[PDB]
């Protein structure tokens, strides 16, 4: 049916732009690949998983995702029951077969087009009504999903809260922040140092609460699109084509890929340092803690200790006056963490709490995170580029952050590529300049 | 680790993750067979 | 667009080729393998075996220090069970 | 100093408004053929 | 006559195997660190 | 005459053109490449650098190398039958005889290859601007792998044939020569970087100013292999860059010569800089800067910063990088900052 | 007036302007002008900057003892880190200049403008009816500016660790980078030089081949360039004679005969290569560094047998050990 | 029960292997998939049951 | 110990489901 007289081999999938039927098979077979990975990898991780050992020291990125949702973990991120991990893995792996079935079917057996075999499912790219409607469908599906999280948190068990009063533990959220002023306030927050925008979320109340808003808002917009069409400006502004719609979603993912990168690197809450590694700042903060703790035990007055620059060996001030840790760690004075907070006062680090309220669990926590900074090599050799082979380790925060930046970027390129093509395809010169009517030759010489 | 029973299948699960990649490769096998149309 | 040589495509496809090369190609492979596994390679290029970098106690390096009597000097380095 | 902040903000708003209302003003139309 | 697409796919896998053998050797041979 | 019959055969249009040049090219080129691949897997650098340098010893594609001879050798050609190896092959390998082997053979292989360019061009009846261009890579190889060590103490300080072994050559030149601060090197990178820009920008320009000569989207098939009309709109290309950049080409003949000039000129400038480094005539310091830095302890530039990096590089590397010197640097004499 | 705003939009979008001020231009032009002006004034007259936040001001301007090679615009203080530091965030300009205020103003304005510059490289192509993707080629050098000026500071947690705006300052960034990350031993970097070397290579390749296979239309004592007129119908060089030569240099099938497949390769290679090198810096912005083969090969007893990788490590330590003298108080450099 | 579990679980593997190769060549060559529509259906149906078997049978082994 | 037996089968499985199609000739 489709061959060289449509596109080139290396652009094969573009031959399916107007083959609704087969184009559905792709998406259904693809979605199977995603479920397959999630499933098969979970089982791979579990098969290697060692309970009496930190997750971040085992190259895990899916089991800690399950852990956050309050599953198989307890006090301090202690792994209690590995069964929920096994379940989530096998169930996915099974569902991948179901999806894969449909994918293959629709791609090589079922109707090559849908428009005739069912007018409901068949579609036209330029059909602004069908497009907004299908969009409306998914806008609800995603909306319910946002509520699936809220349910797990408020009813079906809770989430792992590192900020737990008694110390990190699975907690049932029964007081979601529903105040719009608070919720949507995050969106009006700066993206720089201190004010951290979305990544600055520091409690599960907002997380669960925010998801309630998103869930409702999403479904609400889902219904809106079912019962409407794009307005006037909405039509005179956008490009309406199969490729154009793709481009719009490509840049969308690119943007989300960048946001996710900063989330796993900075955020402490939705990315627990108990399951993942300690965040970058957290680790540098820990070293200052460690040696402030050591030297003070040797009889050093940390408060008045003068470093080489005359700035403050252990403690100094932030540009706005707050008492912070000294050294190169002055850049990470924006760090907040369960282990460190009880030492913080109304003006920053309290010299009195530092002098005699340091707890043992804090000292070894600082030591742990200090010796597990997200520093490593490609071949997984933990430490600085000059370190010696011994400790085979690379923080999961590093793996995730790097991988998703590469993906986010290339998708921005994919965006530009597909958005540039769509504009030329529409106007109709994406295949070359008309030899006869060459536009430039009709424009006055600027010389 | 895998539940005591499934331990026999431990070696099997060790390879499963790589399978998706094969699909990307397979697509090239097909195109080669059909003489790159 | 053509020269005397027989089109690769035909040869890599001919049954005769593989009848030949199913023998020849692995042969070379096994030969190279033996070249290492029999330790011959170590002697052909004077490459030290894992137990032949130092003497037991010695931790110094057998650095060649003069050009003309280098060969003799090298031989002397092998003497100390190196 | 608090003034400069205001001035800048106004300035940036201007160009940013010119940008959004720009592509909105039927930009796909502006091209050689099909529009 | 042996179909070209088979010749490549077999020689293809044959390459992935030997090179993959090399990558294994990076964690076992003398090129290890243990 | 046998000559013209010998000529006839050589200059015959085959799959792989031989030619008179081939009598020099193919033997050396093969031996150079072969010698490397050999040493890469089998021959060691223990007796010469106190280093493992082959797959046989456990090195990988990055760490493998054909290391330079000992400093004791001097600038000796290190012939297999020379006073050093004395006909022995095993000794020859252990004394780094393969290095001078690869270097000299490869040197003649580069001569043969340009000769091939000259010879083939003449036959086909085209201009030898491909031979002129290839002079830049020659100058580099000649200046770096030959002239440079010829100015130093021995072949030992020449770049060893290998991935990692080249990286140290970079770090060395930084630490010892302050090579980045050299005007001739800067022109070098400007040519390479600027040349890699021309490559990109021109290709992209052409592919996106093409005429429509087909009905498919994959416009590759739609090209006429037999000249005739320009496949891309030169006039459109002109007005474009003239409006986005302000300046634009308008003479394909100049545009392409420019693409030759830039990267070839750069490589040549970088060569001259290296020729000066042979005599250690480097661009290490700025006297006006040092004089102020001496009298004034609060004067600091990014230039001053870099020199401190060099001091660290020299001190910490020299012991294991120049074994023949029997360096012994006590912990206390090692230049160090605070904490680190 | 047909409508003021309607006219305005027609003027902006007008393809009859000497320089195409696009809609992206409306943002580009002002931002690039602020960046450049602030830069020029700084590079010449800006006072020393306490880059490492350790009250150790680094002078990088001409009037303060620098020359072109040494001179630079010094990154913002490490005391500021990733905090936003506009002029209206300082008690005074004296303070603003001391904490490296100009740097942020420049990099932010540049990166913004340089992005719109890419956006404009699409717009003009759209207005002239030519294919896009030229801007896609420019995304590679831009993605590098982004990685070096924005991504790495974000990753490392401070703009003080961003690449300085100067010659020697650029050298410092590299040397230090190598120490902390071992970039030479990283695949993405290696792909970068491959693209850059190959680029210069292919640039000379294409350049020479074409210029060498030109059709004769010039005198013996006349510039060979005049044998071409702006706005020709037919080609000015024999691409079939070019292919005939290069096809014999190596071997026929390893030679291009399709100008379109040629120029695509000419564009694809460096862009892709630089794309990885940009991703390299962006990846090592989260401390996923190059290969660490330190003390890998050891002998039968356990003695450490050195490789070139070890010799590299010694050079790296020296950089590490000496950089930022008085900035460190603790054993591990986790910043 | 244990062996009975290993039977069902292992058989579920070989069937899937057969199914994964089967369904493709089935839909592909139009020489039938009407007689194989019988085969595929039995394979699909059986598969689901097997999964449910291993499902319930799991809480009995581990 | 040696799960290379697995990979092997699942690896040749890919080209098999199209090889059998080169035999039964259809729908490629
Ligand atoms: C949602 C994501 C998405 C989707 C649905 C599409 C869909 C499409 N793209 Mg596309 N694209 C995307 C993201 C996406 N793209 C991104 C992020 C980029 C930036 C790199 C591109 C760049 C791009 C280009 C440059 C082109 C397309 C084209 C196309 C169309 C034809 C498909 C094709 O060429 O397949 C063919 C698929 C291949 C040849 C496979 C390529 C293999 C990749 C390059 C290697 C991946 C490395 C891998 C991870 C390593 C594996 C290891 C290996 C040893 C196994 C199709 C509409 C083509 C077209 O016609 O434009 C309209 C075209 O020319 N796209
Ligand atoms: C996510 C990956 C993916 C997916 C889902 C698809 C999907 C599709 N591609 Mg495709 N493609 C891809 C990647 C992908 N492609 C890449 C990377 C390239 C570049 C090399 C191409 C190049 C390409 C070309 C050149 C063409 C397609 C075409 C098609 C469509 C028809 C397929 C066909 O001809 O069947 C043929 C099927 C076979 C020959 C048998 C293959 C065996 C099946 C499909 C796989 C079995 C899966 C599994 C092992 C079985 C599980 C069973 C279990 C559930 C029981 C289909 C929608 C064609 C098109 O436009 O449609 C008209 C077309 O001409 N593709
Ligand atoms: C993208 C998301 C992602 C992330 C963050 C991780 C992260 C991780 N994986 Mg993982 N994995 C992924 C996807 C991902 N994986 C996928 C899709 C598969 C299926 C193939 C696997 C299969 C897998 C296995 C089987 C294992 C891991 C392991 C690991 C851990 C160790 C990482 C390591 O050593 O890799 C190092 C890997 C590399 C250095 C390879 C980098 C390859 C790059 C991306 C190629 C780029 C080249 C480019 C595409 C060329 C194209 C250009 C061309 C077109 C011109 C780590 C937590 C290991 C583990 O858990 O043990 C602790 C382990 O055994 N993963
Ligand atoms: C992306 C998902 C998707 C979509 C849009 C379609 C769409 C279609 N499929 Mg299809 N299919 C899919 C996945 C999908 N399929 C999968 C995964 C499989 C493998 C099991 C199949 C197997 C399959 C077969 C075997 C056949 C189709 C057919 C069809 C067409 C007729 C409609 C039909 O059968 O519905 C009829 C059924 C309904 C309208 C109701 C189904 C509702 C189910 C039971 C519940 C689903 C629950 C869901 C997961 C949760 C959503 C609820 C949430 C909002 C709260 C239609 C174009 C037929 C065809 O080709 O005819 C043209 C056909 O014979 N499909
Ligand atoms: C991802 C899901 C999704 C998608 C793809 C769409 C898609 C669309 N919606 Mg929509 N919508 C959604 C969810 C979604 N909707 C939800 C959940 C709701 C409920 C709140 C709505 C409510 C809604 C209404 C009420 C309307 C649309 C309309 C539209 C159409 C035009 C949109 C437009 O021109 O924006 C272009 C946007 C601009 C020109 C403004 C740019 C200024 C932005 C907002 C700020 C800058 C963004 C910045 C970079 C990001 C920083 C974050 C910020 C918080 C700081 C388009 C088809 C319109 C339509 O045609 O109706 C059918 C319309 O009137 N939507
Ligand atoms: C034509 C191609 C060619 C060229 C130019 C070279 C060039 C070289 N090879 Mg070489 N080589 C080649 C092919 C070639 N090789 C081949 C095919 C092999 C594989 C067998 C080798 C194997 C090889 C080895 C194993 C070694 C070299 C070495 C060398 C270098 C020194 C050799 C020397 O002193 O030359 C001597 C020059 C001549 C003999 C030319 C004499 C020609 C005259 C006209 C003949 C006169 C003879 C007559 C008896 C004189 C009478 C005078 C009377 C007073 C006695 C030199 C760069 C050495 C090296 O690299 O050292 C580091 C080395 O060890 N080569
Ligand atoms: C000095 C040069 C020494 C050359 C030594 C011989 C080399 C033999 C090469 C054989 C390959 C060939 O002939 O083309 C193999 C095929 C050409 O296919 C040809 O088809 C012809 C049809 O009449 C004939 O059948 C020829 O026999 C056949 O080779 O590939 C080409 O189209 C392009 C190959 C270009 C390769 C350039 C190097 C890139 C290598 C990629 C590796 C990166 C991964
Ligand atoms: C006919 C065509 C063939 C023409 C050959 C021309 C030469 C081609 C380049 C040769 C590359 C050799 C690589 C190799 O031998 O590695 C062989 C090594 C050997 O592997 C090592 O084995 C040792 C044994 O003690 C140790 O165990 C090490 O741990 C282990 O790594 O494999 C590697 O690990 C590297 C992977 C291969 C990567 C090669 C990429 C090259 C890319 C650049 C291409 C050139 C441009
Ligand atoms: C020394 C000497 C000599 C010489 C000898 C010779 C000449 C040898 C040769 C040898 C050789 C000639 C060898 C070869 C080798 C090769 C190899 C070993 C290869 C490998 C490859 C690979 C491994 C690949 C990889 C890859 C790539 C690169 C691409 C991508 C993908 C892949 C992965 C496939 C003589 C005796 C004369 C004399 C004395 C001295
Ligand atoms: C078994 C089993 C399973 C699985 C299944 C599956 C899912 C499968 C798949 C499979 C597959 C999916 C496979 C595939 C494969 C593929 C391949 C293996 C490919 C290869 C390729 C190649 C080799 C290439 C070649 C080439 C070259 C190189 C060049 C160019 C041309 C060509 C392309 C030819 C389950 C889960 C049930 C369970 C367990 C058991
Ligand atoms: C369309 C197309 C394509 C694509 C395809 C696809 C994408 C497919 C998919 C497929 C799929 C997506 C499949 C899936 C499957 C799955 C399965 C088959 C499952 C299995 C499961 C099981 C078997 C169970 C169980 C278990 C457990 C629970 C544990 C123990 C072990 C085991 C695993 C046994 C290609 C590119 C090639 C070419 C073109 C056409
Ligand atoms: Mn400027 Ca990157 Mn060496 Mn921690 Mn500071
Ligand atoms: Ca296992
Ligand atoms: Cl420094
Ligand atoms: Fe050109």
């Amino acid at each position: 049916d489709q061959e060289s007289s449509g596109f080139a081999w290396w652009a094969g999938n573009a031959r399916l732009i107007n083959l609704s039927g087969k184009l559905l098979g792709a998406h259904v077979a693809h979605a199977g690949l995603i479920v397959f990975w999630a499933g098969a990898m979970t089982l791979f991780e579990l098969a290697h998983f060692i309970p009496e050992k930190p997750m971040y020291e085992q190259g895990l990125i899916l089991i800690p995702h399950i852990a956050t949702l309050g599953w198989g973990v307890g006090p301090g991120g202690e792994v209690v029951d590995t069964f929920p991990f096994f379940v989530v893995g096998v169930v996915h792996l099974i569902s991948s077969a179901v999806l894969g079935f449909g994918g293959v079917y629709h791609a090589i057996r079922g109707p090559e087009t849908l428009e005739e075999y069912s007018s409901f499912f068949g579609y036209d790219w330029k059909d602004k009504n069908k497009m907004t409607t299908i969009l409306g469908f998914h806008l609800i599906v995603l909306g319910i999903g946002a509520l699936l999280l809220v349910a797990k948190a408020m009813f079906f068990g809770g989430l792992y809260d590192t900020w737990a009063p008694g110390g990190g533990d699975v907690r049932v959220i029964t007081n979601p922040t529903l105040d719009p002023r608070v919720i949507f306030g995050y969106l009006l927050k700066s993206p720089f140092g201190g004010e951290g925008w979305i990544v600055s979320v520091n409690n599960l109340e907002d997380v669960v609460g925010g998801h309630i808003w998103i869930g409702l808002i999403c479904i609400a917009g889902g219904i809106w699109h079912i019962l409407t069409t794009p307005f006037g400006w909405a039509r005179r502004a956008f490009i309406w084509s199969g490729e154009a719609y793709l481009s719009y979603s490509l840049g969308a993912l690119s943007m989300m890929g960048f946001i996710a990168t900063c989330f796993v690197w900075f955020n402490n809450t939705v990315y627990p340092s108990e399951f993942y590694g300690p965040t970058g700042p957290e680790a540098s903060q820990a070293q200052a803690m460690t040696f402030l703790i050591r030297d003070q035990k040797l009889g050093a007055n940390v408060g008045s200790a003068q470093g080489p620059t005359g700035l403050g060996k252990y403690l100094m001030r932030s540009p706005t006056g707050e008492i912070i840790f000294g050294g190169e760690t002055m850049r990470f004075w924006d760090f907040r963490g369960p282990w460190l907070e009880p030492l913080r006062g109304p003006n920053g680090l309290d010299l009195n709490k530092i002098k005699n309220d340091i707890q043992p669990w804090q000292e070894r926590r600082a030591a742990e995170y200090m010796t597990h900074a997200p520093l490593g090599s490609l071949n997984s050799v933990g430490g600085v580029a000059t370190e010696i082979n011994s400790v085979n380790f690379v923080s999961p925060r590093s793996w995730l952050a790097t991988s998703h930046f590469v993906l986010a970027f290339f998708f921005l390129v994919g965006h530009l590529w597909h958005a540039g093509r769509a504009r030329a395809a529409a106007a109709g010169f994406e295949k070359g300049i008309d030899r006869e009517s060459e536009p430039v030759l009709s424009m006055p010489s600027l010389d | 680790k895998l539940p005591e029973a499934y331990a026999i299948f431990d070696p099997l699960v060790d390879v499963l993750p790589v399978i998706p990649v094969l699909f990307l490769a397979l697509a090239f096998v097909w195109q080669a067979a059909v003489g790159f149309r | 667009g053509t020269t005397g040589e027989r089109p690769f495509s035909d040869i890599i496809t001919s049954v005769r080729y593989w009848v030949i090369h199913s023998i020849t190609i692995p042969a070379l492979f096994i030969a190279g393998w033996l070249f290492v596994s029999t330790g011959l390679a170590y002697d052909v290029f004077g490459t030290p075996r894992p137990d032949s970098y130092y003497a037991q106690e010695q931790r110094s390096i057998p650095l060649v220090t003069d050009r003309f009597e280098a060969k003799q000097q090298v031989e002397t380095f092998l003497e100390q069970l190196k | 100093m608090e003034t400069l902040k205001i001035t800048v903000y106004i300035v940036v708003t201007f160009f940013v408004l010119l940008f959004v209302f720009g592509f909105l003003s039927g930009d796909p139309a502006r091209n050689p053929k099909r529009k | 006559r042996i179909p070209l697409w088979i010749v490549a796919t077999v020689a293809g896998m044959g390459v992935i195997v030997i090179v993959g053998l090399f990558f294994y050797g990076a964690y076992a041979g003398l090129g290890s660190s243990l | 005459g046998w000559f013209d019959i010998l000529d006839d055969w050589l200059k015959r249009d085959r799959f792989v053109f031989v030619g008179w040049s081939g009598i020099l090219l193919f033997p050396c080129a093969y031996l150079a490449l072969g010698g490397w691949l050999t040493g890469t897997t089998f021959v060691t650098s223990w007796y010469t650098h106190g280093l493992a340098s082959s797959y046989l010893e456990g090195c990988n594609f990055l760490t493998v190398a054909v290391s330079t001879p000992a400093n004791s050798m001097g600038h000796s050609l290190l012939l297999l039958w020379g006073p050093e190896a004395q006909g022995d092959f095993t000794r020859w390998c252990q004394l780094g005889g393969l290095w001078t082997f690869i270097a000299l053979h490869g040197a003649f292989g580069l001569i043969g290859f340009m000769l091939r360019q000259f010879e083939i061009a003449r036959l086909v009846g085209v201009r030898p601007y491909n031979a002129i261009a290839f002079s830049a890579p020659i100058a580099v190889f000649v200046s770096v792998f030959l002239i440079y060590p010829l100015g130093q103490s021995s072949w030992f300080f020449a770049p060893s044939f290998g991935v990692a072994a080249i990286f140290r050559f970079l770090l060395f030149f930084q630490g010892f020569h302050n090579w980045t601060l050299n005007p001739f090197h800067m022109m070098g990178v400007a040519g390479v970087l600027g040349g890699a820009l021309l490559c990109a920008i021109h290709g992209a320009t052409v592919e996106n100013t093409l005429f429509q000569d087909g009905e498919g989207a994959s416009t590759f098939r739609a090209f006429n292999p037999t000249q005739a009309e320009e496949t891309y709109s030169m006039v459109t290309a002109n007005r474009f860059w003239s409006q986005i950049f302000g300046i634009a080409f308008s003479n394909k003949r100049w545009l392409h010569f420019f693409m030759l000039f830039v990267p070839v000129t750069g490589l040549w400038m970088s060569a001259i800089g290296v020729v000066g480094l042979a005599l250690n005539l480097r661009s290490y310091d700025f006297i006006s800067q040092e004089i102020r830095a001496a009298e004034d302890p609060e004067f600091e530039t990014f230039y001053t910063k870099n020199l401190l990096l060099n001091e660290g590089i020299r001190a910490w590397m020299a012991p294991q990088d120049q074994p023949h010197e029997n360096f012994v640097f006590p912990e206390e004499v090692l230049p160090r900052g605070n904490a680190l | 007036s047909a409508n003021l705003w309607e006219r305005f939009c027609n003027w902006v979008t007008s393809t009859d302007n000497r320089l195409y001020v696009g809609w992206f231009g409306v943002i580009m032009i002002p931002t690039l002008l602020a960046a450049t002006i602030c830069f020029v004034i700084a590079f010449i007259a800006a006072p020393p900057v306490d880059i490492d936040g350790i009250r150790e001001p680094v002078s990088g301007s001409l009037l303060y003892g620098n020359n072109i090679i040494t001179g630079a615009v010094v990154p913002s203080s490490n005391a500021i880190g990733l905090h936003f530091y506009p002029i209206w965030e300082a008690a005074s300009l004296d303070e603003w200049l001391y904490n490296g205020g100009p740097y942020q103003l420049i990099i932010f304005h540049f990166l913004l403008g340089a992005s719109c510059y890419m956006g404009r490289q699409w717009e003009l192509s759209y207005r002239l009816g030519m294919r896009p993707w030229i801007c896609v080629a420019y995304s590679a050098p831009l993605a590098s500016a982004f990685a070096v000026f924005l991504i790495y500071p974000i990753g490392q947690g401070s703009f003080s660790d961003g690449m300085p705006l100067g010659i020697s300052g650029t050298f410092n960034f590299m040397i230090v980078f190598q120490a902390e990350h071992n970039i030479l031993m990283h695949p993405f970097h290696q792909l970068g030089v491959a693209g850059v070397f190959g680029g210069a290579l292919f640039c000379a390749m294409h350049g020479s081949l074409v210029t060498s296979s030109l059709i004769r239309e010039t005198t013996e004592t006349e510039s060979a360039n005049y044998g071409y007129k702006f706005g020709q119908e037919e080609e000015t060089y024999n691409i079939v004679a070019a292919h005939g030569y290069f096809g014999r240099l190596i071997f026929q099938y390893a030679s291009f005969n399709n100008s379109r497949s040629l120029h695509f390769f000419l564009a694809a290679w460096p862009v892709v290569g630089v794309w990885f090198t940009a991703l390299g810096i962006s990846t090592m912005a989260f401390n996923l560094n190059g290969f660490n083969f330190n003390h890998s090969v050891i002998d039968a007893k356990g003695n450490v047998i050195n490789t070139w990788a070890d010799i590299i490590n010694r050079a790296n330590l020296g950089m590490e050990v000496m950089h930022e003298r008085n900035a460190h108080n603790f054993p591990l450099d986790l910043a | 029960m244990t062996i009975l579990f290993q039977l069902a679980l292992a058989a579920l593997v070989i069937l899937s292997f057969v199914m994964v190769i089967g369904v493709p060549v089935a839909y592909a060559s139009p020489q039938d998939w009407d007689r194989s529509k019988q085969l595929i259906f039995l394979g699909s149906g059986l598969w689901i049951a097997l999964v449910l078997v291993v499902g319930v049978l799991n809480f009995f082994v581990v | 110990i040696a799960q290379l037996t697995m990979i092997a089968m699942i690896g040749i499985a890919g080209p098999m489901i199209i090889f059998l199609l080169a035999v039964r000739r259809g729908n490629l």
